[PDB]
């Protein structure tokens, strides 16, 4: 219910990846599925995700963060990759099952 | 159980259903459509070509993976043949798996998704597919012919032009499918199947609206001249003039004027004596060659003339001699007998071309889509011989008089220009 | 009307023999048109070293007229009735057949018989077909796939009769005399070794009549009535490498000796070949094709095409594969290829065979898609398998097969065998027989 | 040249006189701008009828003289402007070859306004074939031509190429004074005549771009 639904917002501010300007999806570790997903991202969505990351890294080399104002907000975080990735993992399970079969 | 019979329902929306149980151990279902490279515009060129290769891509119901693994699992096959105005998606499996191979056939033609990535990962294949086909200079002069013979629609190339490789979008694919694969333009034929089933399916699974949607811009005639100097030692050439259209009773005249001048040998390594044109060219050149009667029948127009393959040097004499031999036939040079033999070669050719499941389903389909009917092989027999020694000599004139188009590729240095014949 | 049944409905093929030995057979359909031809069991394997290319020099004059009717008369008489005359000649099986209206069924038979018995052989035509063959060899030479299979035989059966090309040598074609062509027809084109086959809308009985009438062979001694047995051909595990780094792509063919028509295993072998199948640059399937090798071929761009093959002969055979590729990927392809063979002898599954069978079944039916094809089946069945083998039968045999069977059979003809190799083109990357040989075991 | 130069002498191989065809090559290629050139047999080099076209050239307009100009002294330009709304350019094409020549116009226009631009480019050439040439347009075109020539010979390259060309096609050398006469010795007639010879003779055409809206020679 609305329990872990406010916990989530807590955890989200706890992680702090928004202090760098990264969407929750910019932090996913790039395994095989994630990699495929990212190749399916539309030109612009990919170029934006890139800048966000190339900027976060530059922050990390400098040992700074974004001025409080620019921080991503729990509700304004676009899960731009989540759906693609879901499909990639979907297509995959099909194959996997179809081959033992 | 002997020979049953060719039923052919004609549903509300305008979707035709032509079946025929012949009890072969194998079925061959096929969706014929009135789509093609002639509904293309300068803006979406080659979107027809790509749609032809995009047949194995994911659909709303089956995945790119499962479609191939699905059909392969039953020794099945999917294929897509197309002309400047007629696409033919069709499967073919063993009787017991018609249900299986159907799902995909239906899913492919009606529920395509054309996903951005799959689509753009596929566009490099246009580069290939077009390179292999273009190995036959035969298909090289035909492209340029239709270009010179028209100003629009049919003038559109059958293989995606180069500059447009990699610039086609998912929309162009979608929009071309939404505005052409309309139930009114679609016919779901089939062989080795009982009409009650082929029908049962067409109504329960086929959605897509009807009505021609977008209509092809009537093909204006041009009468061009495209020459392709390219070194290649053999000069291929095709000189033609507007012939007849799909159906016209004047076209059966050309089909007979075809076999009268010669339409490709019937005896391995033969000399084709029954071929006016061939014999005529022989009596002119000394070295190897080949020449024939070219005849194309399109919905709102047609083409007709000859085609020559000769050595670069004897291209002159071969092409000119190929003309005089067509004029001499326009001036009473046709025996009442040449017309009787040509009538048989034509009945034969037709009668044989329908022995192979593919050629048969393509006979039933084509007709059951351009009139929702079906002439008996007995009625078509009449139309053939109901051609007089006149009609022939007339078609021959219509050629010598009408404006001519021309296509040629090779070391054209010795080939003639249209304004010299 | 389930598959199962439509199979047993097909009209049986009737066979009847004359006193001379000729065998007549056909499959009757309600087809208005049809095909009839005589399938002679005599090719190049039957030629010796001095007449290599007669069976071919003959196949060229079998249409330039007979004694009864010269060139123009023969051609004109055929063309004018809308019939299709054409044929061929292989290492051990020639054939001449005509496609025509079911009406001319009898008028055709007379024509066929007049070519196999009274071929003209006008010596004016022989010094013309000389230049023509000599010219077709220049064309055929630039056909890699062919230059390759010939070389394959040429070394796989080296030292024997099978190791000869069908077209024959250059010296033979330059010197073959009227006498030899004559003597070749005389010695080989004989009734007991021929088979008049036909299919479509024709009466078996009327056919057999027309035969009795124009195929009037006379046999006195036992010699004439005997069907010679050919001296066996020895298979040699070897290789022939024809290099030319100037050609665009390389061609490679690898094979082991086959059993030969007779053996039932040929079925299993074809099932096996279905599991691996074939591929080529324009297959839409792509990375999803069920054929493991086709997948890899696609993933890594291993080739332009590849194909399994089970060529059979009377007493022997060639079971292998052929791929075309770029100079720099020949190695990996060859590697994956042998790999898939080993996967056959050791770990074939039931899933793979199931599909394999269904794929074979359909190809087995597409074999009979026309009157020409059905006529070809009948012609070659009597000539090779003895009688005619029905689809209902074939299908029973094809169903009998399973994993254990495939493995046990592929292991029988493939595992640890010394293969024959033929490479043509820029084949530097592919190398050492010793290596290829070690690819024949373990997985 | 003497003491050092050598090689063979005498015509050697001779060019096969250029027959005229009057073709139509269209190159569909996507490119948003449709370039087109419609021409007809023009005059040969040194021939009399040349000067006339050279003057019929500057009369219809031969490329702007004022940076980002509007070229009013250009019939053809102004004519096209009064027809299309969007950007473009159109000019007087003139080639003088030994045994032949070319002449006509050239248009650069958007793919959609290619029709109107090319057609408007024609009527504007016919209207000049039917007395549409002032005795003055001919006097101005005569200067622009003396100017263009007089300037092209300031650069060492252009000069050597002037001396050369002539000293090779006649082993002579007209004075810049004699060439001046030939220019103005052109009557208001000669001009209207060249303009006709164009509308009457057979035409050739070349075009490349999204030709979807471009016309075929048999529509002009």
């Amino acid at each position: 219910g609305r329990l872990m639904d406010r916990i989530r917002k807590w955890y989200y501010n706890a992680a702090g990846f928004n202090k760098y300007g990264l969407m929750r999806d910019d932090t996913l570790y790039e395994d095989d599925d994630v990699k495929e997903a990212l190749k399916r991202l539309p030109k612009d969505l990919y170029n934006e995700r890139m800048f966000r990351i190339k900027r976060a890294l530059d922050l990390s080399l400098k040992h700074r963060i974004l001025p409080k104002e620019q921080w991503v907000k729990y509700e304004e975080d676009k899960p731009y990759l989540e759906p693609y990735l879901k499909e990639v993992i979907r297509e995959r399970l099909e194959r996997e099952a179809w081959n033992k079969k | 159980p002997g020979a049953e019979d060719l039923e052919i329902t004609k549903l509300p929306n305008g979707l035709i259903i032509a079946s025929l149980e012949n009890f072969s151990p194998a079925s061959r279902i096929g969706v014929f459509i009135k789509a093609g490279s002639r509904y293309e515009t300068t803006a979406n060129l080659g979107t027809a070509h790509l749609l032809r290769l995009a047949s194995p891509l994911t659909t709303k119901g089956a995945s790119s993976f499962r479609i191939t693994r699905g059909i392969e699992a039953v020794g099945g096959s999917l294929s897509v043949y197309s002309t400047r105005e007629k696409m033919t998606y069709c499967v073919e499996c063993l009787r017991d798996h018609v249900d299986t191979v159907m799902e995909y056939l239906l899913n492919v033609t009606t529920a395509p998704e054309f996903r951005p990535w799959e689509v753009t990962d596929l566009q490099p294949q246009l580069k290939v597919d077009k390179a292999v086909a273009f190995q036959s200079p035969q298909v090289g002069v035909l492209e340029n012919l239709h270009a010179a013979a028209y100003k629009t629609a049919l003038a559109n190339p059958l293989y995606c032009p180069d500059y447009r490789i990699g610039k086609i979008t998912s929309e162009q694919l979608h929009h071309f499918v939404q505005n052409n694969f309309t139930s009114a333009r679609m016919a779901l034929v089939g062989i080795g199947v009982k009409h009650s089933d082929l029908k049962q399916v067409a109504e329960q699974f086929l959605n897509i609206r009807s009505g021609a949607g977008t209509s092809s811009a009537k093909a204006t005639y041009w009468g061009g001249e495209i020459r392709e100097q390219n070194g290649h030692s053999l000069v291929h050439a095709a000189v033609v003039t507007e012939g007849a259209a799909v159906g016209s009773a004047e076209a059966n005249a050309f089909s007979v004027l075809q076999h009268v001048l010669g339409a490709g040998p019937l005896i391995k390594r033969g000399s084709s004596v029954t071929s006016k044109l061939y014999q005529g060219v022989a009596k002119a050149t000394t070295q190897p060659f080949d020449a024939s009667a070219f005849n194309v029948n399109y919905s709102d127009s047609g083409l007709f003339g000859f085609y020559t393959i000769s050595q670069a040097a004897h291209a002159g004499e071969v092409i000119r001699a190929a003309m005089n031999q067509l004029k001499a036939a326009a001036q009473g040079g046709v025996t009442e007998e040449d017309v009787t033999k040509a009538k048989n070669q034509l009945k034969a050719t037709y009668l044989m071309s329908v022995e192979t499941a593919q050629g048969l389903l393509n006979e039933i389909g084509s007709e059951a889509l351009l009139s929702g009917t079906h002439t008996a092989p007995s009625v078509v027999a009449q139309k053939i011989d109901s051609v007089t020694s006149a009609d022939v000599v007339n078609a021959a004139k219509k050629f010598v008089s009408g404006k001519k188009s021309m296509a040629a590729s090779g070391d054209l240095g010795s080939t003639p220009f249209l304004d010299e014949l | 009307a389930t598959y199962a049944q439509t199979l047993q409905n097909i009209p049986e093929t009737n066979v009847t023999t004359l006193d001379n030995g000729l065998r007549v057979a056909s499959e009757e359909s309600s087809q208005p048109t049809c095909t009839v031809g005589v399938w002679i069991g005599a090719g190049s394997r039957y030629e010796n070293e001095k007449n290599n290319g007669a069976g071919y020099f003959v196949e060229h004059l079998a249409f330039k007229g007979t004694k009864k009717r010269p060139c123009a008369a023969f051609e004109k008489e055929v063309e004018s009735m809308g019939a299709h005359f054409n044929g061929y000649t292989s290492r051990e099986q020639t054939a001449f057949y005509i496609k025509a209206l079911s009406k001319d069924m009898p008028k055709v038979v007379e024509l066929l018989a007049d070519v196999v018995q009274n071929c003209a052989l006008e010596e004016s035509q022989i010094e013309k077909e000389r230049g023509v063959i000599l010219q077709e060899l220049k064309e055929m030479d630039n056909d890699m796939t062919n230059v390759t299979f010939d070389y394959l035989h040429a070394t796989a059966f080296q030292g024997t009769a099978l190791a000869r090309t069908v077209e024959g040598t250059t010296e033979n074609i330059k010197h073959l005399t009227r006498a030899d062509l004559a003597s070749y027809i005389d010695t080989h084109f004989k009734a007991p070794r021929m088979v008049l086959a036909a299919a479509g809308g024709i009466s078996h009985k009327e056919l057999v009549d027309a035969a009795r009438q124009h195929f009037s062979g006379v046999s006195f001694t036992y010699k004439e009535d005997a069907v010679p047995i050919l001296p066996r051909c020895r298979f040699t595990g070897s290789e022939i490498r024809a290099r030319d780094d100037a050609l665009p792509v390389a061609h490679v063919a690898l094979a082991v000796e086959g059993p030969g028509w007779a053996d039932p295993d040929n079925v299993v072998l074809h099932v096996a070949n279905a599991i691996i199948g074939r591929y080529d640059r324009t297959f839409g399937g792509g990375k999803h094709l069920s054929s493991r090798l086709a997948a890899l071929a696609v993933e890594h761009k291993l080739c332009h095409s590849f194909q399994t093959f089970n060529t059979s002969y009377s007493d022997t055979g060639l079971f292998g594969f052929h791929f075309v590729a770029d100079p720099l990927s020949i190695d990996d392809m060859m590697f994956c290829a042998q790999g898939e063979w080993m996967r056959l002898c050791t770990s074939t599954t039931e899933s793979e065979v199931k599909r394999a069978k269904n794929h074979l079944r359909s190809a087995m039916v597409a074999q009979l898609d026309g009157t020409t094809p059905v006529c070809e089946t009948i012609g070659s069945h009597l000539l090779n398998y003895g009688r005619r083998i029905s689809l209902e039968e074939w299908d029973s045999r094809i169903s009998a097969v399973d994993a254990r069977m495939v493995r046990d059979v592929c292991s029988k003809y493939i595992y640890d065998k010394c293969p024959a190799l033929a490479a043509v083109g820029p084949i530097e990357q592919l190398l050492d027989y010793n290596r290829i040989r070690s690819g024949m075991y373990w997985i």
